């Protein structure tokens, strides 16, 4: 099954936990 | 803290760095009076791309051969999940109560849990990528063992154009690992490395060039080139060995 790896999905959820970071110190 | 590769810092080091930003600011079961915003779609969101990382992963696991990935990412994904858990009750008490102080709790373990669940798959998958290098590695000391019995310069044309190539192909994976190493020790251990083994190639081809055309003759330098060719496959095993045993290195950090 080749349609996103594991380093993709890794990196998707990366950017959605600094999101959540970022918007919780933004107040 | 400090990341096996370049490619999981890149990925975590960011993360590792907001959640120790987010404790300075609310230690356990401190009290502040900011309110905090609605945190609902920003956690759906992880929410959303913890499920997709968790699907990735489960169909590695039922197609892999691999007995170690079968065995260490399964407890990965139980981490990454009830972490996430905690993120979607952290928004719902917020939701209710912007100072909620066991939801400001809930978001420091619920990232923790993320981050380190993410680790752990991580390093699992490295952890697989370095023995599919370390099984090129064996191919080449395999074949290496191989010379002994090359007698013709037919057989010598043959091996070396299986030979060459394939070095090619190991010192390209050694110099594309040993870039993505964070520990500079390891990095140099692994050029050094590879770098003796590519000298000593055309070194070995032109032992066994000697070897096979000096084989039937008595006033001949056999000998020499006999122990020549034996002495230069222990010193390229040697390395390429330590090559396999630098790639497993872990360090104190942590």
């Amino acid at each position: 099954g080749s349609h996103m790896n594991l380093l993709n999905a890794a990196t998707a959820l990366s950017g959605s936990m600094q999101y959540l970071l970022n918007y919780v110190n933004a107040g | 803290p400090v990341f096996h590769t370049r490619t999981i810092e890149s990925i975590l080091e960011p993360v590792a760095q907001q959640i120790s930003h987010l404790v300075i600011m609310h230690e356990e079961g401190e009290v502040d009076g900011k309110a905090i915003p609605d945190l609902t779609a920003p956690v759906a969101a992880v929410q959303a791309a913890v499920s997709n990382l968790v699907r990735v992963g489960k169909e590695t696991v039922q197609t892999t051969e691999d007995q170690i990935l079968k065995r260490d990412m399964p407890p990965a994904f139980i981490k990454v999940e009830n972490a996430c858990t905690k993120l979607v009750q952290a928004a719902q008490m917020l939701q209710s109560d912007p100072y909620s102080v066991p939801a400001r709790d809930y978001l420091i373990d619920g990232s923790r849990g993320i981050l380190s669940g993410t680790s752990d798959l991580l390093l699992t998958f490295d952890e697989a990528e370095v023995r599919k290098i370390i099984r090129v590695c064996k191919g080449i000391l395999e074949y290496l063992t191989v010379a002994e019995v090359v007698e013709t310069m037919e057989d010598l044309v043959t091996y070396t154009k299986n030979l060459g190539p394939g070095m090619t192909k190991m010192a390209k994976m050694i110099d594309e690992r040993q870039q993505e190493l964070t520990h500079q020790e390891h990095r140099v251990m692994l050029v050094n490395s590879m770098n003796t083994v590519k000298e000593l190639l055309p070194v070995l081809i032109s032992a066994m060039k000697i070897f096979v055309t000096t084989k039937n003759s008595k006033n001949q330098g056999i000998e020499e080139a006999l122990k020549n060719r034996n002495f230069t496959v222990e010193k390229m095993s040697a390395e390429i060995n330590e090559i396999i045993r630098v790639l497993q290195l872990t360090s104190w950090d942590e």
